[PDB]
């Protein structure tokens, strides 16, 4: 996660993607409907 | 509609017959288990590939 | 085609900051921000639906 | 200026007479426009942006724009750890001290 | 005693078709040239692997 | 920060602020802030005016 590769897949038309981006769903603050999450940010982008 | 011996507070209403199907945000809850599904949208302004 | 929108109708959304730094729920909510093109122009997914009326 | 009250409405000392003029002129800046949370007499309530001057400024009756501006290093102090430039929608809580808008002597 | 389901998962976006960096492997490499000859006084050029 | 506001048809303001670090990357060698009269050509990416599928 957060570095080149993070999200991979053989080929631009090819729908096997493989990710590994350390998603963690997090409580919703009380009171809302907003769904949270602790992700790590693309690789790609860090990379770039 | 009224209804008696009742307070404001012990009653729950709500809009239920929707006419028109929104975007299934994640700011807005479910209806059930599964999606409606029952729309599409494009996506506009895609990107291209140009010089700067 | 703009045609697209016939059976859609906008939202109401939470927003973080309504303008004087509390939380509400807008009829203008910003969904995504993408900055994939590397000019910098950005596109802003809001829930309201803008040319058709 | 007949010492009533009407929230759409401020005077200002014209030459030797008090004059009235709209609310909605009425501008608070920094370096960006000011979201002004309230008003009463001569107390304006403002939140703004990050900057080192700051000016107050209205549109009186004759349609002429009156401001003034005063250096004043605006830097709000750092709340918990993290120096956030927006409310999040999801976090923590932690004490701070406001202006709350109630005006009862 | 409410509950709330989250979920959530990762694709890849439509900026992969255009914005991507692709990762390759190196092999032997197929060497060319273009050379430029002054034959009995005039230019010729050859180019060959 | 990222605000996206409209007014009402009562003519009162709406807007929605959300935290979003903006900040184009640099296209080339040069962190130049508005395209010159006289340059250079290199490759990028934008979001074109088409609203087709
Ligand atoms: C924007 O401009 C860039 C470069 O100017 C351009 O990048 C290229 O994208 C294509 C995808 O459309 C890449 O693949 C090429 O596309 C042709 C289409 O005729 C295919 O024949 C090839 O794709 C295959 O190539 C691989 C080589 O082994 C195969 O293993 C695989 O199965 C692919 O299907 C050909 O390679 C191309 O590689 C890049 N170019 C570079 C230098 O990376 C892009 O297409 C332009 N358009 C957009 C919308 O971004
Ligand atoms: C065969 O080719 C050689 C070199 O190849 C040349 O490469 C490029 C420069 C292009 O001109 C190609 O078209 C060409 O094939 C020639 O030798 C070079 O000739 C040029 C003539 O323009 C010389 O330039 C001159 O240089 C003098 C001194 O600096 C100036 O005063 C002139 O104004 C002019 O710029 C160049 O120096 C020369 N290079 C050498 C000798 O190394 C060659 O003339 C050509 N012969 C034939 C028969 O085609």
């Amino acid at each position: 996660p957060g570095q080149f590769g993070d999200i991979q897949s053989r080929t631009p038309e090819s729908k096997d993607v493989y990710a590994n981006t350390q998603l963690v769903l997090q409580r919703p603050a009380a009171g809302t409907v907003h769904v949270p999450y602790s992700q790590a940010p693309s690789g790609f982008k860090y990379w770039l | 509609k009224v209804i008696n011996n009742c307070k404001v507070d012990q009653c729950h209403a709500a809009v239920t017959n929707h006419k028109k199907w929104q975007y299934n945000s994640p700011l807005v809850p479910r209806n059930a288990e599964l999606g409606d599904r029952k729309g599409k949208i494009h996506i506009p302004f895609p990107l291209a590939n140009v010089t700067c | 085609n703009f045609n697209v929108y016939k059976a859609t109708r906008p939202y109401l959304a939470h927003c973080p900051d309504c303008g004087e730094g509390h939380s509400c729920h807008s009829p203008v909510a910003l969904e995504r921000i993408r900055n994939e093109a590397t000019d910098g122009t950005l596109k802003i997914q809001v829930s309201l639906q803008i040319g058709i009326k | 200026t007949d010492d009533s009250h009407d929230w759409t409405k401020l005077r200002y000392m014209d030459n030797h007479m008090p004059a009235d003029a709209e609310r909605a002129g009425l501008f608070v800046r920094t370096s960006a426009p000011c979201t002004i949370t309230g008003t009463m007499g001569h107390f304006i309530l403002a939140r703004c942006p990050k900057g080192e001057t700051l000016t107050v400024g209205f549109t009186d009756s004759r349609k002429i724009s009156h401001s003034c501006t005063h250096p004043f290093h605006h830097d709000p102090p750092v709340i918990g750890r993290e120096k956030f430039h927006s409310r999040p929608q999801h976090g923590k809580e932690l004490p701070c001290s406001t202006y709350v808008q109630s005006t009862a002597a | 005693e409410n509950t709330q389901l989250s979920e959530a998962h990762v694709e890849k976006s439509e900026s992969c078709k255009t914005e991507f960096a692709s990762a390759y492997r190196a092999h032997t490499a197929s060497a060319s040239a273009k050379l430029r000859v002054l034959y009995q006084g005039n230019n010729i050029t050859v180019t060959a692997y």
